[PDB]
């Protein structure tokens, strides 16, 4: 419902072009200090030994996903896979290994080891276990159904980046129920209880063990429908 | 809301219903052997960038087929490694807008090339991954209406307008 | 707010508009000057100011401040 | 635009009915008011029911925040040492030793200029030459802090040469 | 030598965020080969190499010619037996410390 | 910590509140009003002292 | 401009009778009535105390001179004055009156529950008396009777300890307020506070140079604030508020740099001002932990509440109502003249601010340089203090690099905290993981490799 | 020869301080001599408040700088004790040996953060 | 930029960039070497020096 | 993912989309084997009061298994 | 429209909680599907103040939070106002309420006594 056109000195379309900064707009034309244009324009990128370092570089073609269906490489001989992180287990991965660097790498490059770790204590405590560590210590990275022993074999991640993988005694599953662990994980529920499905939450009760699934995971319907799994 | 795999199968006669006009050849090798192509994957430069460095799940589609047997998707899109098909649910499909796919990217990309089709981008919430056509491709006619293809049979309302919020 | 009528018989201020508002600043800013002019005139005759960069006081001056001799 | 809205309407200011007795047991006790009369004073935390238990409530949720208060205060304590910070030591008579001179000038002891015979102590505002409070034991600190820092100076230039003596005596001792 | 500006302060910088945006694209991804290691390595030779280049052509071309005139009129000023002197080994800096500079107002 | 009591809207209210400083000067200020306005200078002082 | 002791009891009176009749903009509201009325009283309160210091001090020696007082001050040091069974000194009785009446006027504990409430004046008058006047009153009335103050034992012990709790507790309370007037309200409480505390450190330079900056600052903040509640129709509540940073980008982008330089934020004439404050302190204080700890705490919390409102208002959900957006959103409005605020209200702000910026960088040039321009500032007691600010240790350094890192510490947790579930809130951990890694990498090469 | 003494090493009198105008803060400290010459170059050259922030060497009055900078770096080293802080922050064992200052290394406590 | 004492406090005093004059090349031989090692000996002892007199320099204002 | 890189031995999306491969991932810290998940002695009533079948049996079975290592070990005594 | 006297009149914390739950200090005086109308609307609304407008929001557990609410508030209508249950539901939704007693509220201008309502002083053609 514009009346731009019946005045003349009305600011035009092409005017409003710096917007496009800070306002996403549809491309209506490609700058001459586009990146595209410059990628497009220079000669230089013309050479094959620039196209031969682009299509060997970065990301591998192998590692794209093609299929709506995936299965992942077999842990046992028996066993059947059921979840399975994507990208959620990826990052946490990466998270939890940056303390295999850091750690070091602060040891020996901060002068007052002291002072970080007087600093840190109370991060980890108030802010970052609650946030990133216990997180991952609930996550469950990869869960499958071993049936000669009847039980779940699953991987989870460990506070240096490392992978540890586990059975546990179907029998030994209950139901979480979001509202009875609500409350006493509350800051944890808060800050980080995102990343999780509350509505879906596993317990081992031979020790108390907490398992949750990504709410990206990727569940197999074959293992769901399975005698053991109901 | 669930992400249950399903395993599925190729129709083995599937419709070719789209294919990107100036994006033909075999492959990266065929590509480069045309100039066009080239300035073309010159400008997508950025769009693999943007994939990579700024993580953003993207695919810039080149051809599709589709198996109404099977009711899955068989395009094949193509990037700064090479060509890449890809197999995905018939449900798993959705439309989205320029501006969605844009603010996807918590980053800012670069300068957008005028290879894209802004209003026509469709996100693989199974994969959580947009997809972007070629402007110039030629798309068919009776493979997009084939009876599997209609609204009544993929549109459902929750999937289309609640299932990507960006707050 | 979206204006409303107000009583004529009112000696209201609200909202009130005047055309003739250019000759009657320019008289209540004129006179105005004048007077304060007259005030400055007035205020400075009687001022105190701290002495200039470079002079000092010499203390046998009876500008030097005075004791009440008894 | 586009709708010709009317004047604005007379319920934007509602008369209020009182159906209350307002008992002269509460003067003043609600501001009186044609539209929408309120009470004297507002209580929006109206969530704690009285004073005793407001209190109560205040006192137990500030606890947190007093130990917040008690961890900083030990993190800094236990990774810092005690600074040197006190008035100029350059200056000995200025804010210092002012005090001192007054103290010991007590010329609110002395005779009137007339003969009067009446001294600053017959005053309600009576001059004391012996008072030793108050600022007095602040000031007395603050001297003392200036001393400690004179003296430390002192040592360690005491101690600089000291060194370099002992240098230049080992250097000779070599011969 | 003129004191370090926005380029060079700027280059440093650039020089240290490209080595740790390519150290966190490796470690993120895994990525430390032999080649990736003797690229690193050359990458900070090369830098460092760049950054002694900037300062050696901001002081050649400053000072030099500055240099060259200052001494030129120190030469009329003082002279070429005297500035040898100076420069012989047998001088003494106590002396030199107790010297008078004649174009020095004071 | 899993659970943190600062993240209740409870603490939430009373930090926002002031520490409930305000409800506590007020009622102190009321309960002044009410015994010496009222009841101590105008009844006990003029109604009946007066 | 107070030149005599009478002089300073009419502007006070005519500061609380301008406050009093100011906040009654909606006089045909009783609501604002009864903020106006507790207001009153404590400015009554506040003349009372300051009429009862004057009558002392004229009793003492009859002479309504400001400037004589200040140099007669030091003559009647050592006398007492019978009240009741007591006998308290008579520098004490003074100091104590005129600092109760600064308490009432400059808000202190217990004296800023008005400061509050009086967010019903519109938003140019809440501008004026919050910046400064109503709150730099008790500010200047303490630095024109500097001498006084300086011999005050009262005032040694009162003014640390009730300066650091006043600037925790505004500072905390700005950290929990949504409405954008209590917001700034509580900040401003929090700058006063630590202005008493600057005050108590003995160095008037950096007294003057805060009370500018955050008077320039505060100033700016509460025009936008008011701007956006403009744009909101008279709601000054930030729940109810966001995405207004596309309708207002002139007012989005002034509201950034005002948050930035007013929250004490690093690198700027806030991060000036609270380093020559922690700079200042004395270990001498019987309270020093609480002091110490409010003192942290206080400094610590505006960057959050600066954030919050910023993101609420500009880059947060479109909580408002649709009405507020919708209503300019229409196509018809779209012209040259497009606008959520007023053309002159931007300019205003804009001059205003690079004004500010301007006097605030001659300041620093006159004051926080190596040679002091600044003139005589009539005071006989001179720290020892202004020797760290030239050369200081390596303990005071660890200390200011524990303050900035506590600060770095809020600055990641605001940057990426979840408090809510999204749809990048894996991709949030994995940009705050990359950030990480980058940082220590940066801080591995830049220091070390090269 | 003294740090706080100026070039010429004359001494300002009370008429001639007041005449220059100098802060009471600089009159408190004992570099009045040779503030008073870069004062009066100062006010002699006048320099804009972004000029004298932004100048390094102080532009002309340069001696004057350099001499107040020797006797400010004394005044401020000597009030804050700072350079015997520093010296037992270097190493408090070799401090403590030394005995260098027996008040200040008696209360030396360098802190578990601060590198224990 | 003009004040990075603040960056020198959290993060430290990190590497500045290579500041030198690189003029004692403007002659040749021995004595250059002895003038090079002349200047490191007049560096050490101008440290020397100024610590003495920091430290002795304390009792001139009395 | 990686830069000058070579991908040779990662494993392909298209072989990992296919039910029924041969892909076997073998993991750090895997126990595959419950042998000491029930091995337990002194216990404060009887293992069977303690244990299940499943538990008892696996437990019993690796007894069997470390006499029958520890006897062949004895061979050689 | 209501009058927002909550913070105006010394009114008590159980005639606040009157007033937030059914809108009268005198909720007996209302029937049984009104109370439970007027609880469900003040629940939504309170629920919407603090979940769909606040600090920060969450769409899907404002919506699941909404289904329980509805839920709860189905059983209740369709019990009876002399049962066990009902009440303990009206006592649920109560103290779910005054949980979220926020001093601090946001009062629309549509409200009679509202912030800034008493802003001008209409003139009647008398
Ligand atoms: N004169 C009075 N005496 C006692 N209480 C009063 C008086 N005026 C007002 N109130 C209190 O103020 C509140 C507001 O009353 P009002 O809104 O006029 O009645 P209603 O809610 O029936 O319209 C009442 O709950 C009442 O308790």
């Amino acid at each position: 419902g514009d009346i731009r056109h019946k005045f003349s000195n009305e600011i035009t379309d092409d005017d409003y072009d710096y917007q496009r900064a800070m306002h996403v707009k549809p491309p209506k034309e490609e700058s001459l200090f586009q990146l595209t244009n410059i990628l497009s324009s220079v000669p230089v990128f013309k050479t094959r030994f620039f196209l031969d370092f682009i299509a060997r570089n970065l990301d591998t073609n192998s590692a794209v996903s093609t299929s709506d269906f995936v299965a992942p490489p077999r842990v046992h001989e028996n066993s059947f896979f059921v979840y399975h992180s994507r990208e959620l287990g990826n990052v946490i991965r990466k998270y939890r290994s940056l303390e295999s660097i850091v750690l070091p790498g602060a040891l020996l490059t901060f002068t007052y080891p002291l002072f970080a770790a007087f600093v840190a204590i109370p991060s980890y405590y108030f802010m970052f276990n609650a946030k990133i560590y216990e997180m991952s210590r609930r996550f469950v990275v990869r869960m499958d159904v071993l049936p000669h022993l009847e039980m779940i074999s699953v991987q989870r991640i460990g506070a240096f980046g490392i992978l540890y993988t586990k059975l546990h005694r179907i029998q030994d599953l209950e139901y979480v129920p979001f509202d009875q662990v609500k409350e006493q994980e509350n800051y944890l529920w808060a800050i980080g209880g995102h990343g999780v499905d509350n509505q879906l939450i596993f317990k081992d009760r031979s020790t108390g063990e907490f398992f949750y699934f990504e709410r990206q995971g990727v569940w197999d319907a074959k293992g769901l429908n399975h005698p053991l799994l109901n | 809301y669930y992400n249950i795999m399903r395993q599925v199968s190729l129709d083995s006669n599937p419709i070719v219903l789209y294919q990107s006009s100036t994006f033909t050849g075999n492959g990266l090798q065929e590509f480069y052997e045309n100039a066009d192509a080239l300035t073309k994957y010159l400008k997508l430069v950025p769009f693999f960038l943007e994939k990579n460095l700024y993580d953003h799940p993207k695919q810039f589609v080149i051809k599709m087929e589709f198996h109404p047997q099977n009711k899955v998707l068989s395009l094949d899109c193509l990037t700064h490694q090479g060509v890449l098909k890809k197999t995905v649910n018939l449900e798993n499909l959705i439309p989205v807008p320029y501006e969605d796919y844009v603010q996807f990217c918590r980053r800012k990309l670069f300068n957008a090339p005028l290879f894209l089709d802004t209003e026509m981008i469709y996100f693989n919430t199974f994969q959580n991954e947009f997809y972007v056509f070629d402007k110039n491709a030629k798309w068919n006619e009776e493979g997009i209406n084939h009876p599997e293809l209609d609204i009544s049979k993929l549109y459902n309302e929750k999937a289309w307008f609640d299932s990507l919020r960006i707050i | 707010f979206q204006k409303y009528p107000i009583p004529r018989y009112l000696h209201v201020g609200q909202w009130i508009v005047n055309k003739n508002w250019k000759w009657n600043t320019f008289h209540m800013f004129f006179p105005t000057a004048i007077l304060c002019f007259m005030v400055w005139r007035n205020s400075m005759i009687s001022t105190a100011k701290p002495p200039n960069y470079g002079e000092y006081v010499d203390p046998q001056s009876p500008v030097a401040p005075k004791a009440i001799k008894y | 635009h586009g709708w010709d809205r009317p004047d604005v309407p007379l319920s934007f200011n509602p008369l209020y009915v009182h159906k209350r007795e307002l008992s002269i047991f509460d003067t003043n006790m609600w501001m009186y008011d044609q539209v929408y009369p309120e009470y004297v004073i507002s209580y929006n935390e109206i969530h704690l029911v009285d004073q005793w238990k407001g209190l109560k409530e205040s006192f137990s949720q500030s606890a947190y925040w007093w130990a917040m208060m008690a961890m900083v205060f030990g993190f800094y304590f236990i990774n810092t040492t005690p600074r040197q910070l006190g008035i100029d030591t350059n200056d000995l008579k200025g804010f210092l030793g002012e005090y001192y001179g007054q103290y010991k000038k007590r010329s609110g002891i002395r005779s009137n200029f007339l003969g009067l015979d009446v001294t600053g102590e017959n005053s309600i505002i009576q001059p004391n030459y012996d008072r030793k409070n108050g600022i007095r034991d602040v000031i007395d600190s603050l001297n003392a802090d200036a001393g400690k820092r004179k003296l430390i100076n002192l040592e360690a230039k005491n101690f600089i040469e000291r060194v370099e003596k002992e240098c230049e005596q080992r250097i000779l001792k070599k011969g | 030598p003129l004191p370090l500006g926005i380029l060079t302060y700027g280059l440093k910088y650039a020089f240290a965020g490209v080595d740790a945006a390519l150290l966190t694209y490796f470690w993120r991804n895994w990525n430390f080969n032999v080649r990736t290691i003797g690229l690193l390595g050359g990458l900070v030779g090369i830098q460092m190499a760049t950054l002694h280049i900037p300062n050696l052509v901001n002081e050649v071309v400053i000072q030099t010619p500055r240099r060259r005139a200052l001494a030129k009129k120190y030469i009329s000023a003082y002279g070429p037996q005297f500035f040898h002197d100076i420069v012989n080994p047998k001088y003494d800096i106590e002396h030199l410390r107790h010297l008078q500079n004649k174009l020095n107002p004071y | 910590m899993l659970k943190n009591k600062l993240i209740k809207f409870k603490f939430f209210r009373f930090v926002q509140s002031g520490f409930y400083v305000d409800f506590i000067f007020k009622k102190f200020s009321e309960m002044f009003i009410r015994n010496i306005f009222i009841y101590s200078s105008i009844f006990f002082g003029e109604k009946f002292m007066i | 401009s107070s030149g005599n002791f009478i002089v300073l009891f009419l502007g006070w009176e005519l500061i609380g009778l301008t406050s009093f009749f100011l906040i009654n903009f909606w006089s045909t509201r009783v609501g604002t009535l009864k903020a106006a009325f507790k207001a009153f009283s404590f400015n009554k309160l506040s003349d009372l105390f300051l009429f009862f210091a004057i009558l002392i001090i004229f009793s003492t020696t009859y002479n309504l001179d400001i400037l004589s007082f200040n140099n007669q001050i030091y003559l009647y040091e050592s006398y007492n004055i019978d009240m009741f069974y007591w006998s308290i000194n008579l520098i004490e009785i003074i100091s104590f009156f005129f600092i109760s009446c600064a308490f009432i006027k400059s808000a202190q504990f217990g004296a800023h529950i008005w400061l509050p409430d009086s967010m019903e004046a519109p938003v140019p008058a809440s501008a004026l008396i919050h910046s400064a006047t109503l709150v730099s009153a008790g500010i200047y009335l303490l630095l024109r009777l500097s001498p006084l103050f300086e011999l005050s034992k009262y005032a040694y012990f009162i003014l640390p300890l009730i300066g650091s709790v006043t600037a925790f507790y505004g500072g905390l309370v700005s950290a929990f307020q949504s409405d954008t007037k209590k917001t700034l309200a509580y900040s401003t409480i929090s700058h006063c506070g630590f202005l008493m505390v600057s005050y108590s450190t003995g160095v008037l330079e950096f007294v003057i140079l805060y009370l500018y900056v955050h008077g320039f600052f505060k100033a700016a903040t509460f025009l936008c604030v008011g701007n956006v509640n403009r744009f909101n129709r008279n709601i000054q509540d930030f729940k109810r508020m966001g995405g207004f940073y596309k309708y207002l980008p002139f007012e989005c982008l002034a509201s950034f740099v005002c948050m930035i330089n007013l929250s004490g934020l690093p690198l700027t004439l806030g991060f000036y001002i609270k380093h020559l404050l922690f700079i200042g302190l004395v270990e001498s204080y019987t309270l020093y932990p609480l002091i110490f700890s409010s003192l942290i705490l206080g400094a610590i919390a505006g960057v959050f509440y600066s954030y919050r409102l910023f993101y609420s208002i500009f880059f947060d959900t479109k909580k408002g109502k649709k009405a507020i957006y919708l209503q300019a959103s229409r196509i018809i409005l779209n012209s040259k003249f497009y606008s959520n605020t007023s053309l002159a209200s931007n300019l205003s702000i804009t001059f205003l601010v690079l004004i500010s910026y301007t006097v605030i960088l001659y300041l620093y040039c006159t004051t926080l340089n190596n040679y002091y321009s600044l003139s005589d500032l009539k005071s006989i007691y001179i720290n020892n203090a202004y020797s760290y600010f030239y050369k200081p240790d390596y303990n005071f350094l660890n200390a200011v690099s524990i303050l900035n890192w506590f600060v770095i510490i809020l600055l990641i947790s605001v940057i990426y905290l979840n408090w809510r579930w999204s749809y990048y809130y894996t991709k949030s951990i994995d940009s705050l993981s990359k950030f990480i890694l980058f940082s220590f990498f940066f801080f591995i090469f830049s220091k070390y490799i090269l | 020869g003294a740090w706080n003494e100026n070039q010429q090493h004359y001494k300002y009198s009370k008429e001639e301080i007041e005449a220059y105008q100098v802060p009471m803060r600089i009159k408190a400290g004992p570099c009045v001599d040779t503030y008073i010459p870069l004062k009066k170059c100062f006010q002699e050259n006048p320099t804009s408040f972004a000029a004298k922030m932004l100048d390094g060497r102080k532009g002309k009055c340069a001696k004057e700088f350099k001499y107040y900078n020797t006797c400010l770096n004394h005044w401020q080293t000597y009030e804050n004790n700072s350079h015997v802080t520093n010296a037992y922050w270097a190493d408090t064992s070799k401090a403590n040996a030394d005995g260098i200052s027996n008040t200040y290394g008696g209360s030396f406590r360098k802190g578990l953060a601060w590198l224990n | 930029y003009l004040e990075p004492s603040y960056f020198h406090e959290t993060f430290g005093h990190m590497s500045q960039p290579p500041k030198y004059d690189l003029i004692d090349s403007n002659i040749n031989g021995v004595e250059k070497k002895l003038n090079k090692q002349i200047l490191h000996r007049e560096h050490n002892e101008h440290k020397l020096d100024g610590f003495v007199s920091m430290f002795k320099g304390s009792d001139v204002a009395k | 993912s990686g830069l000058l890189r070579n991908f040779e031995k990662l494993v392909c999306q298209s072989q990992l989309s296919k039910a029924g491969h041969k892909l076997l991932l073998r993991s750090p810290n895997s126990t595959l084997h419950p042998t000491a998940f029930y091995y337990k002695r002194n216990s404060s009533q009887r293992l069977a009061n303690e244990m299940d079948v499943f538990q008892l049996g696996l437990a019993a079975a690796a007894l069997t298994r470390q006499a029958n290592n520890y006897a062949q070990l004895l061979d050689q005594v | 429209m209501s009058k927002a006297y909550y913070f105006v009149k010394n009114f008590s914390w159980a005639e606040v909680s009157n007033l937030l739950c059914y809108g009268t200090k005198y909720p007996t005086v209302l029937n049984h599907q009104q109370k439970v109308t007027r609880l469900y609307r003040a629940t939504l609304r309170r629920v919407y103040a603090h979940q769909v407008e606040g600090y920060k929001t969450d769409f899907k557990q404002y919506n699941e939070n909404i289904t329980d609410i509805g839920k709860d508030f189905n059983k209740m209508l369709a019990l009876k106002p002399e049962s066990l249950e009902l009440q303990a539901y009206f006592k649920k939704y109560e103290d779910l309420q005054e949980e979220l007693f926020d001093p601090a509220m946001i009062i629309d201008e549509s409200r009679p006594y509202a912030a800034s309502s008493g802003r001008y002083y209409i003139f009647d053609d008398y």
